[PDB]
Parts: C-alpha cells; structure tokens; sequence
RNA sequence: ACGGGUGACGGGGAAUCAGGGUUCGAUUCCGGAGAGGGAGCCUGAGAAACGGCUACCACAUCCAAGGAAGGCAGCAGGCGCGCAAAUUACCCACUCCCGACCCGGGGAGGUAGUGACGAAAAAUAACAAUACAGGACUCUUUCGAGGCCCUGUAAUUGGAAUGAGUCCACUUUAAAUCCUUUAACGAGGAUCCAUUGGAGGGCAAGUCUGGUGCCAGCAGCCGCGGUAAUUCCAGCUCCAAU
C-alpha cells in the first residue's frame, strides 16, 4: 500500500460554493470606532455570563 | 499681496556684498519668482536689479512664508568675478559648455596614449 | 555556586565554563559536527532538484500517507526529504525541478505525524507553493 | 564614507501577552475615546510614558542637593508643566509616578480641536485636522498627534485658507455652483 | 605554557535586558592587513606600492606563430556561486583633497535610478435630516405614550469637504527630479473596491451550513479526521494586527 496516486482528493470533489459579493469593510479608525461602538456603547450586560460575539447556537 | 522683509542683515567688505535672508510673504499664492524677489529688495533697498542674487528659497507649510538666501553687490564686475557660475548662469550672463564629463575623460585617456603635438590632432 | 571567596573568580568561570558543555542546547551550537550534519549548514532555506515524488506512511494513532519529495540540495549535493504541505500540491511539484527547501519550524526535529522529515516546501521553479495553491499563479510551462 | 546621519529609533513597543482581553478591552476604549487609528498609537504614547516614568524612577534613587538630579529632574518637570500633563500644584518628581496615558492623549491636536468646539466630534476632529482646516499659531498643521502645549493652546484656530475659516469655498461647493449656474448660463 | 581550532581583523559600539548577564560587531569612525598566491626591488621624505617594476606559480587577452599585453577585495557592469544584495546614470554646485595652482583634475564625494533591510509621520471617510433599537427622563401597577434630551447602524435621502491621481507656473537644483507653494480638473455602491493569518485548548475569535469519511489533509505542542468533524476542504460570520 501507500498511494500516492489519491493526491488532492477532497479539494478535487468537494463542491465549489462560489463567493457571494457582499459590502465593503470600513478600515482603520472607521474600523477601530465601530469596534468600539460594538462592544462599549450599544451593548447591555446579560444575565450570568456575557454572549460571545460569533455564537449562532 | 507679496510682502519681503530682510534678516540677519550683513555687510561684507571682503567679496564686496551685503548678505541678507529674504522672508517673502505671499499669502494666497504659489511662491514667488527670483526676478520679482529681485526687484522687490531693489526697491527697498535702493539699488539697481542687475546686482542682486537671491537663491534657496523654501516655502513653509501652509504657505504663508518663503525663507531664502540672497547675496547683493556693490558693482556688476564683482558681481562677475566673486560668484558662483550656476548663479551667474541663472542670471543669464553666463554660459557653459555642453561638453559632457564621459566623453571628455574619454578624450583625455585617448590623449593620453600619443605623445607630443598628436594631442590636438586626436580630436575631431 | 558553593565556593565563594574573593580570589574563586577563575574556579568559577572554569567551573561554568566546563559546565556548559554538559547543556545539550550549548553542545550542538557550539560544537561544529552538528553544522557538518545539518543538511543546511546554517542557512535558512536550500534549493534542491526533485529526485523523487514519495509517500511516507505516518505515525501511530494518526494514520494517513503524508507526500513527501526527495530532494538533492544544490549547495551539498546532499538528498533530503521534505514535506509538500498543503492538499493536493504534489501536483504542482514534477520530477527533476528545482524547488526551495525551508525548515518545518523544530530546527532539525522530525514534526507531529511524520517520520525523520524536518523539512518542506516553500517555492517550486521560481514560484511559491502558497500562490500555487491558492490560485494567484499558475505553474509556468 | 556617505554623509549620512542613520539615527532612527523605534518609537513604540509592541505588549508580550498578544491576545490578553484584560488589555485589548482597555487599549480599544482609549482608541475609541480619543479618536486613534489603531493600537500602535496607544503604544507610542505608553512608550512615551515609560521613557517619562523610567527617566523620574532613576532621579529618585539619587539624593537630593546633587545638581545632576536638581537640573534633570526641574527639566523634566519643566517640560511636563509646558505640555500641560503635569499640573504646576504638583510640580514635584514623586508626582510624575501618578500620570497617566489619558493625560497624554489629552494633549493631542485631535484632542483639543474637539474640545474647543473647532469640531463635533473626536473623528470629526481628525478628518478636520488632515483636511488642512486647522493651525496653531499662524502655521497650518495636519497632524493628530501634534502635543499642544499649555501657552499655545490659545492659538488653535481655523486655517485661513479653509472654507470652514475666512477662504474660498472648497471644490465640491464650487462645482456644483458652477455646474447649476453654467447649466442655467 | 606549548599546540590545535575559530562561520576570529580588533576597538569605539549593536541587540536583548529588573539587578546581574547573554549574543553580535564583514560594515560608513580609529588602528591593522592585503590587492590572484608567494617572493624581490627601483624611485622617493614617506612603498617592500601593486590603477609601479621584476620573476616564478595559477588563470587569462592579441598574433603574419616572430612577439606583446595583464591584475575591478575602486565606480558601474557581467559570469559563476548561492537562501541571500541596486545604474555599464549626472555633476565637480557642496564637502574636502592634490598640483607650478583664485583658473585644472577628482566614480573621493555629492545628486538622482532600483530599493516593504529597517525607522518616523499618516488616507481608505466625516457630518446633518428621516427612520428604527436603546438608555435617560414627565407620567404610567403594568401594557404605554410623548418629546424636553442624547447615542448606536440602516443598500434611506442629502448637501458640505478633502486627499491620491491628471496637470500650468514658480521654487528646488550644477542641471533637474522629489518635497513644499499654487492655478485648473479630480468621489458616493466616495468600484478612487486592505490585506495577512487564524476561529478546540494554549490563545482573542461559531459547537453555523455543505462536502469528505483515519482518505484527503489540519496540527509549533496537546491533538482533529473511523458517516452527526467546534480542528480537513469551501460558504457565511467573527477575532487579531494593520
Ligand atoms: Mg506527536
Ligand atoms: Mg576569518
Ligand atoms: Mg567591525
Ligand atoms: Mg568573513
Ligand atoms: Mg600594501
Ligand atoms: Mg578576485
Ligand atoms: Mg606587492
Ligand atoms: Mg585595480
Ligand atoms: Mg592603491
Ligand atoms: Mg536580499
Ligand atoms: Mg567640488
Ligand atoms: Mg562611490
Ligand atoms: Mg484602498
Ligand atoms: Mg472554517
Ligand atoms: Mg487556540
Ligand atoms: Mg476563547
Ligand atoms: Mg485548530
């Protein structure tokens, strides 16, 4: 055994979902002051712990 | 608009000159152009515009003010003989050859392989 | 330190002098067979020619067929083998071309499922395996 | 042998703990409450700070009536005093111990331009600032950064040629009032 | 001691650093050494000089085959070597040097070209009005309203701005370039489109979705992959620096 002849299997078959267009990102301080919006004015403490910010349960 | 005031005012009796720096004022507009600064100082100071060099000058920025050096003279002979030949040449009342520096060292070490009149006839 | 008096400055560093050669990580820096030994002799990255398109079997528990490459450095002569690392970049690497060589990242250790290989791939004939695999250039032909 | 001077000094320091939230959740309401581009701005002013805080830690190990540590440390004092961090009730070397990075980044250009109401906002004040509507002390000034000084302070104005100041109205108010009236001539 | 080794020119110094320390110093300053390797000398105040000579060794150029001419560890440049490094440019205007010299020469030096070694500053938006979600407020048991009052983001409308860029002129400068000054143009999805790496732990950041199914591959280390993968390969979103 040992084949070398199954070289990119996965990237070869998996299915090409292509990217979708989506809106431009804000960079630097425009991107520093929404980050700052974010998570220190718009936000309200939660009950025991707090949410994480990628959490989709 | 242009304004010109003069600093570090100095007499020099050793190449014959007064040297001054030159502070042109010119707010709202680019900067300003050497034969105006010229004849501007020439007023002020009451001397004839053909004796007068001014050079160096950086505009600050915002561009309110223009520092720069300028160097007057107490005839046009000593104007002509203790200067600077770029001065002079900006003036217009000298010229330089064109004659390259490659080219002329190449001509020098083709000189240098003939010995006695050879010299003036390796040329052209 | 155990001695201490005012003249025990020389047994001091002769003692500490002599001791360092006992640390393994002053030995092997200090002593030149393992420059002699190092495929690189000091140097970051080597180029080599591809001899080989191989497959080495991993390690216990983990079990795949990791693709690796013999190679020959220019600067030795000498055949190593690296690690092609990313899915499906064996394709982009042929037999007998000139690749460049970088450590894996545990200065001559084999690394994690892999035996004995402590190198791999970072360019293959004047352009990166990374920009292969993610599409910026194409292998020229 | 090139004439050359090659004195070049890093001015900022990057933290040994990269990912601590106990210091990002603090660097990043300083970036938001002053306005500040991105965290290398938060450590260019800490740097500063250490330098001030290092400089006042070995003039206090000295003892006092030794001139090196009398001339130092009234300097330092001094120049804390002129840029209006350090207070001149406390003009003491123990007192520089107590500063802080806020009062520092009080003192910036974008600071004092939205604190005396040139603008509305700390990132208004920014985008004034490098839009070349501000000087200070007839010298028009685009850099944020810029340590206002407690006597120069007074000084902070529009620019003269700025349409916020006594100027010609900018390109965008010009073009549409030309484009209007050389549509309707 | 002597000998051997040195990826040893030495030092001023460089990096890291609580306090000690450890590592580097071919490299712009000082001193040394050498001009392919050795050797030997002329002239001269000063040379065992090499952009001086003389051999021999190695390498290499021309040739009527008799003879002759060498020395880029100078500036460019080329080959080779390698992981690894720029233009066969312009000028004596500066700095200074040399000469019989106020006048000439200077790839020394200066100026540009290449230049993400590296360092400093600093764009990629800012603000009103409408929504809408909040807090704060008078009142209300609550369910709620209103707006005195703000903040947040919405592919909602909207004028005000400014820089990159194109470009007169001036300045700059040996002559230029560039910076700076300043006309004229120059932005709304301001497409004038910010990337690089990650998202189990360490270690900040999805147990989302699809495919794969100990294969492919990820994984610095622990580990993931065996048909319901928080770890592969992709989409979406988020995080870190910028
Ligand atoms: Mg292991
Ligand atoms: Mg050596
Ligand atoms: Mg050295
Ligand atoms: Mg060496
Ligand atoms: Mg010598
Ligand atoms: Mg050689
Ligand atoms: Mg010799
Ligand atoms: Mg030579
Ligand atoms: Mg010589
Ligand atoms: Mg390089
Ligand atoms: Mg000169
Ligand atoms: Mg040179
Ligand atoms: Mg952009
Ligand atoms: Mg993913
Ligand atoms: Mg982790
Ligand atoms: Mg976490
Ligand atoms: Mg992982």
């Amino acid at each position: 055994h040992g084949s070398l002849a199954r070289v990119g299997k996965v990237r070869g078959q998996t299915l090409k979902v292509a990217k979708q267009e989506k809106k431009k990102k804000r960079t630097g301080r425009a991107k520093r002051r929404m980050q700052y919006n974010r998570r220190f004015v718009n936000v309200v403490p939660t009950f025991g712990k707090k949410k994480g910010p990628n959490a989709n349960s | 608009t242009v304004t010109i005031r003069t600093r570090k005012f100095m007499t020099n009796r050793l190449l014959q000159r007064k040297q001054m720096v030159i502070d042109v004022l010119h707010p709202g507009k680019a900067t300003v152009p050497k034969t105006e600064i010229r004849e501007k100082l020439a007023k002020m100071y009451k001397t004839t515009p053909d004796v007068i060099f001014v050079f160096g000058f950086r505009t600050h920025f915002g561009g309110g003010k223009t520092t720069g050096f300028g160097m007057i003279y107490d005839s046009l002979d000593y104007a002509k003989k203790n200067e600077p030949k770029h001065r002079l040449a900006r003036h217009g009342l000298y010229e330089k050859k064109k004659t390259s520096r490659k080219q002329r060292k190449e001509r020098k070490n083709r000189m240098k392989k003939v010995r006695g009149t050879a010299k003036a006839n390796v040329g052209a | 330190g155990k001695c201490r008096g005012l003249r025990t400055a020389r047994k001091l560093r002769s003692h500490r002098r002599d001791q360092k050669w006992h640390d393994k990580q002053y030995k092997k820096a200090h002593l030149g067979t393992a420059l002699k030994a190092n495929p690189f002799g000091g140097a970051s990255h080597a180029k080599g020619i591809v001899l080989e398109k191989v497959g080495v079997e991993a390690k216990q528990p983990n079990s795949a067929i990791r693709k690796c490459v013999r190679v020959q450095l220019i600067k030795n002569g000498k055949k190593i083998t690296a690690f092609v690392p990313n899915d499906g970049c064996l394709n982009f690497i042929e037999e007998n071309d000139e690749v460049l060589v970088a450590g894996f990242g545990r200065k001559g250790h084999a690394v994690g499922d892999i035996p004995g290989v402590r190198f791999k791939v970072v360019k293959v004939a004047n352009v990166s395996l990374l920009a292969l695999y993610k599409g910026k250039k194409e292998r020229p032909r | 042998p090139v004439a050359r001077s090659w004195v070049c000094r890093k001015t900022y320091v990057t933290p040994r703990r990269p990912f601590e939230k106990s210091r990002l959740d603090q660097e990043l309401k300083l970036i938001g409450e002053y306005g500040l581009r991105n965290k290398r701005e938060v450590w260019r002013v800490k740097f500063t700070l250490a330098k001030i805080r290092k400089a006042a830690r070995e003039l206090l190990t000295l003892d006092e009536k030794d001139p090196r540590r009398l001339f130092e440390g009234n300097a330092l004092l001094r120049r804390l005093v002129r840029i209006g961090v350090l207070d001149e009730g406390k003009m003491k070397l123990d007192y520089i111990l107590g500063l802080k990075i806020e009062d520092f980044l009080e003192r910036r250009l974008q600071t004092q331009v939205f604190k005396l109401g040139l603008a509305k906002s700390i990132h208004h004040a920014r985008v004034l600032i490098r839009q070349r509507h501000i000087r200070v002390r007839k010298q028009v000034v685009n850099i944020p950064s810029f340590i206002v000084r407690l006597d120069s302070q007074k000084h902070i104005d529009f620019s003269l040629r700025s349409p916020y100041g006594g100027g010609r109205p900018g390109r965008v108010k010009r073009k549409n009032a030309k484009k209007g009236q050389g549509g309707a001539g």
